[PDB]
């Protein structure tokens, strides 16, 4: 069972550097051709760097001279060390296995978002969306930078029938979002509904109980 | 170094229909061409390698074919969960090039929205800002007109909407319109109306509340 975990993603200043880790399972990094693939928000997939079995390294002309792809044979972890970062480098980064002949990129990391901006981190406000046969209730995650926020309900228990909307960029320069979840009206009295908003960039982790008004 | 020209850019088809996706190369790539499926907010998922060969785990409905410059991905009978973007890619000469993708939408039957309205919270009123959120829930098609009226007066340039990605189960969209106004503006007026026009409605629906 191949599993590719990724770490390192987040907010960096333009001009800055950032390292990403891709811990492997089920195969050997050293002998395989490995790749970094990135995807800018709302755009297609761009290949970044390949590292051959023989140690040869090839890069896209965009990252050439700034990025180093390197393998740690012993740890099984794989790395992408980035330098001279620009807004154009903002993207979700993917580690994936490249086949030399004509084969496959069979497995993929879950991906890790990298935001290149000089704007300071801001934690969100979490306001309740008050429910008043069927009840709609949610939480409003307002004024935060940058993305993402992870909105769950009841510590990942209430996963069914949830709509957490894609975030809009307000003129202010801060993102805002709402997360709704339709529930049986009979369970208003018994079952309490709490949204859990986690925002790693500001280390914010708000729990908010939503009750009918 | 060879650019790929995927076609069409978007495909909208109903469950049970055959879907045909094309990838055209400016320069031969013989048979070196791959196919991936990407859903909203997820890693890509390989489908086909070497133009014609289905990758491990990939269900029967997906298939590939072609050699030279013209290539083809087919989904024999579409499923509600096939809502995704689909990528072609070549690995003959350097640098490796991906295609721009084909967006596939699932074309279900007309579903009218359920409309809710949400007065700004007491917590929020302390800050001096007032968000009024209107919700259009589980509707199809995507096209929906939302109108804000405050004391029967049209609002303009103080609203932002976002739409969820298609529901992989019933293929419907939901829509969130947030009206943003000052604490003081919210208390000078009384009635907060959200009017919705949709194909699924025989007439526009207005949801409203008193402050």
């Amino acid at each position: 069972e191949v599993q590719l975990v990724e770490t390192g993603g987040g907010l960096i200043q333009p001009g800055g550097s950032l390292r990403l880790s891709c811990a492997a399972s089920g195969f050997t990094v050293s002998s395989n051709y490995m790749s970094w693939v990135r995807q800018a928000p709302g755009k297609g997939l761009e290949w970044v760097s390949v590292i051959y079995s023989g140690g040869s390294t090839y890069y896209a002309d965009s990252v050439k001279g700034r990025f180093t792809i390197s393998r740690d044979n012993s740890k099984n972890t794989l790395y992408l060390q980035m330098n001279s970062l620009r807004a154009e480098d903002t993207a979700v980064y993917y580690c994936a296995r490249y086949d030399g002949i004509y084969g496959e990129l069979d497995f993929w990391g879950q991906g890790t978002l990298v935001t290149v901006s000089s704007a300071s981190t801001k934690g969100p406000s979490v306001f309740p969306l008050a429910p008043s046969g069927t009840a709609a209730l949610g939480c409003l995650v307002k004024d935060y930078f940058p993305e993402p926020v992870t909105v769950s309900w009841n510590s990942g228990a209430l996963t069914s029938g949830v709509h957490t909307f894609p975030a809009v960029l307000q003129s202010s320069g801060l993102y805002s979002l709402s997360s709704v979840v339709t529930v049986p009206s009979s369970s208003l009295g018994t079952q309490t509904y709490i949204c859990n908003v986690n925002h790693k960039p500001s280390n914010t982790k708000v729990d908010k109980k939503v009750e009918p008004k | 170094e060879i650019v790929l020209t995927q076609s069409p850019a978007t495909l909208s088809l109903s469950p049970g229909e055959r879907a045909t996706l094309s990838c055209r190369a400016s320069q031969s790539v013989s048979s070196y061409l791959a196919w991936y499926q990407q859903k909203p907010g997820q890693a890509p998922r390989l489908l086909i390698y070497d133009a014609s060969n289905r990758a491990t785990g990939i269900p029967a409905r997906f298939s590939g074919s072609g050699s030279g410059t013209d290539f083809t991905l087919t989904i024999s009978s579409l499923e509600p969960e096939d809502f995704a973007v689909y990528y072609c890619q070549q690995r003959s000469n350097w640098p490796l090039t991906f295609g721009q993708g084909t967006k596939v939408e699932i074309k279900r039957t007309v579903a009218a929205p359920s409309v809710f309205i949400f007065p700004p919270s007491d917590e929020q009123l302390k800050s001096g800002t007032a968000s009024v959120v209107c919700l259009l829930n589980n509707f199809y098609p995507r096209e929906a007109k939302v109108q804000w009226k405050v004391d029967n007066a049209l609002q303009s340039g103080n609203s932002q909407e976002s739409v969820t990605e298609q529901d992989s189960k019933d293929s419907t969209y939901s829509l969130s319109s947030t009206l943003t106004l000052s604490k003081a503006d919210y208390e000078k007026h009384k009635v907060y109306a959200c009017e919705v026009t949709h194909q699924g409605l025989s007439s526009p629906v207005t949801k409203s509340f008193n402050r």
